[PDB]
RNA sequence: UUACUAAGUCUCAUGUACUACAU
RNA sequence: GUGUAGUAUCUGUUCUUUUCAGUGUAACAACUGAAAUGACCUCGAGGCUC
């Protein structure tokens, strides 16, 4: 009611070490 | 031990099935001289309702494509609704890809629902680029859409494995895909994230790409782990040889769609027209090319008229105009039919003249002239009485007399000549042509 | 393929180049001088270009080179109730066109009177706190005040169907009315 | 004032050398 | 100025079953096995969730 209208690096991501997330304690 | 299932979902419409034979070659030449390979093609359809889609379907088709059904269309739909093989040639863009969703969605529907263990998928969609098969498979969930019982899954390279193993993981009734992700898919985890134990419906689209993008390995060994009297059919724009092989190799008893690879009449056959506003202009222009062929001195000429009648008039006019001509036609006894025959094979630079109805079969060697004196009003006998002429390269010439009031006439020329052939005539003869074959058009 | 352009040599100390990049080195061979990468052929120069690595050193290169009256009111607080609790209405009355004769000049003129909980807090003289005030202020007319011991009184469930004219604030659209014709102010 | 590190694997093509072997 | 077999090296291209456990690894990598289905909430992340 009212609606008118007018008128990409796949594998070094892994090889950077993100197979497996690190963390900082 | 396979399953049986369904494949022919065709009901011809009575009105089409009312057609003749000589009905369906006409409605194939109109609709861009469609032609066809194999035995046992139906008819084509020429409206959506012909069919018999739900009408939820025609809501949501139209909707999905505006206008009249393309000549692809027109052939392919019913060919493939009754479950044939079929390979169709036709350009991008010509509308091929609801020609087999439809009877797709069709198939798969009818089938018992994927079991518990079953992953599918039923109907399978190959494309060589992701690109294509993303556009397909938007094409397909606008029909999976309303209705939750069919899903497709889309399975290309430049793309996220896992994503699409998610997705394959709660089952699909219709696979999109590129050919090696799909093979890739099929050999991961032992084979058990994706079966083609139950597909019945393989479609190849842009099938010559396929080969150029180096697929003929994967879509070979795919097609090997289908049932062998699956249902396929090959789309594409293209009928290279290593396509025309594996055709050979995929389909059984296929029928092949060509949608105006080349010309409804010999491209040789120089065709021209000259409109003329009276009987009388024509008979004068009659004459003068008759006269004005002598110049260009074996040549022979063929005079083609609609009727006995005419045929009759204008011989004797012809006569009292001092040209001479073989007159045949089947009111004339077949005794005077062979003595104008042989006279005309006879006599060097002669004329026959006809009635357009024998040009098919007409014994006589070709000819270097055919004037169409009254136009004719079918493409089929446009071709007969034009292939007259024809003979590769040594071709020759037809030209047809129209009258102003002639539309379908003017409909059936612009349809048959070559740009260029209207080009080089007169170019207000070329626009009373194209006016006179527009009004024609919209008449219907 | 090299499109008849000539690329001149790095040492030849720079005609304007279509890519000022590829270049060639004091040898024969055709380098990227961002990309730092060799190419034996133009062609191997063309993949260069089309190639992602290329367009990387591309955008980090791009990257480096972005590198008051005060007038008492009255007041008349009467307790009420209703249905199912118990809540409170404040009925204030304004000037009578005594001294609003001499400002009109639709400054705020608009602007009905304002009401505010506050925390005593916080005041001029702080001394002793620990309860509210429902604050009541108009431009020229002095602040009211309203003390409230309870917690909560009146304070509703979704009154009306939620409707999104903020106003100030939900207490003001929520419960409050101006009688601008008669310049009387109620409050509950 | 930007405090100094990127290519890898696969696939299907191109670039270039090379090694046994025969006229 | 050729052919048979075969090799190396660029470059282009691209990211393979989401997880778990074992081998393996300097850690990776790689390899070996299996497989959830359903429901809900907030901004691909998250759940002493069922």
């Amino acid at each position: 009611e009212g609606a008118e209208q007018v008128d990409m690096p796949y594998w070094l991501y892994k090889l950077h070490g993100l197979d497996r997330e690190y963390r900082c304690e | 031990e396979l399953e049986p299932f369904q494949k022919n979902f065709y009901i011809e419409s009575e009105t089409v099935s009312s057609m003749s034979e000589m009905e369906v070659e006409e409605l194939r030449l109109s609709l861009d001289n469609i032609k066809i390979k194999g035995t046992g093609c139906p008819k084509p359809v020429t409206k959506w309702s012909q069919l018999g889609l739900s009408t939820d379907t025609m809501v949501l088709i139209t909707k999905l494509h505006f206008g009249s059904l393309t000549p692809i269309q027109s052939q392919a739909l019913p060919a493939i609704m009754s479950g044939r093989d079929v390979i169709g040639i036709s350009k991008t863009g010509s509308g091929k890809t609801i020609s087999y969703l439809l009877p797709l969605l069709r198939q798969v529907k009818a089938q018992r629902p994927l079991s518990k263990h079953e992953t599918g998928p039923m109907g399978l969609i190959l494309a060589p680029t992701r690109e294509l098969a993303l556009q397909i498979h938007e094409e397909v969930t606008k029909f999976t859409e309303a209705d939750t019982s069919i899903r497709s899954v889309c399975c290309t390279g430049g793309s996220e494995m896992k994503k699409q193993i998610t997705d394959l993981k709660r089952g699909t009734e219709i696979v999109v895909a590129t050919p090696g992700r799909f093979i890739d898919i099929l050999t991961l985890n032992d084979g058990k994230l994706l079966s083609t134990k139950r597909i019945t419906f393989v479609v190849m689209d842009e099938a010559d790409r396929l080969f150029d993008l180096g697929f003929e390995p994967q879509i070979t060994q795919i097609m090997k782990t289908v049932r062998p009297d699956k249902q396929c059919v090959l789309f594409s724009a293209t009928f290279p040889n290593k396509l025309r092989s594996f055709a050979v190799r995929v389909l059984h008893s296929p029928i092949s769609i060509t949608i105006n690879s080349k010309g409804m009449v010999n491209e040789n056959v120089k065709q021209k027209f000259r409109i003329c506003h009276s009987e009388d202009e024509k008979f004068d222009n009659l004459v003068q090319l008759i006269h004005e062929r002598s110049e260009f001195f074996d040549a022979k000429a063929i005079i083609f008229v609609s009727s006995q009648n005419i045929c009759d008039f204008i011989s004797k006019k012809l006569l009292n105009a001092g040209i001479v001509t073989c007159a045949i036609h089947a009111g004339k006894p077949y005794q005077e039919r062979l003595m104008n025959l042989e006279k005309f094979k006879r006599e060097k630079n002669s004329i026959l003249l006809c009635t357009e109805v024998l040009s098919r079969g007409l014994n006589v060697p070709e000819v270097s002239l055919v004037i169409i004196y009254n136009a004719v009003k079918t493409f089929a006998q446009y071709v007969h009485t034009t292939g007259r002429t024809a003979r590769g390269s040594r071709s020759g010439t037809a030209i047809t007399l129209l009258l102003h009031d002639e539309l379908s006439g003017a409909y059936i020329l612009s349809k048959a000549m070559r740009d260029e052939e209207i080009k080089a005539l007169d170019p207000l003869q070329a626009k009373e042509l194209q006016e006179m074959s527009a009004k024609f058009e919209s008449g219907m | 393929l090299s499109k008849g352009e000539n690329v001149p040599y790095t040492f030849q100390d720079e005609q304007v180049r279509s890519n000022p990049y590829i270049y060639k080195n004091h040898s024969g061979k055709l380098v990227c001088k961002l990309c730092n990468t060799m190419h034996m052929s133009w062609s191997s120069v063309e993949r260069h270009l089309g190639g992602k690595k290329h367009g990387l050193n591309v955008l980090r290169r791009g990257i480096s080179i972005e590198k008051x009256x005060x007038x008492x009111x009255x007041x008349x607080x009467x307790x009420x109730x209703x249905x199912g609790s118990v809540g409170l209405a404040i009925q204030v009355n304004y000037s009578s066109e005594v001294k609003e004769n001499s400002v009109d000049s639709d400054d705020k003129a608009k602007v009905p009177p304002l009401i505010r909980i506050v925390s005593g807090l916080e005041l001029s003289d702080t001394k002793q706190k620990g309860k509210k005030f429902l604050v009541i202020a108009y431009e020229p007319f002095e602040n009211i005040a309203i003390e409230l011991p309870p917690n909560e009184i009146l304070f509703s469930e979704n009154n009306d169907m939620d409707n999104n004219n903020d106003g100030v604030d939900e207490l003001n659209k929520k419960c409050t009315f101006w009688d601008a014709i008669s310049k009387l102010y109620y409050v509950q």
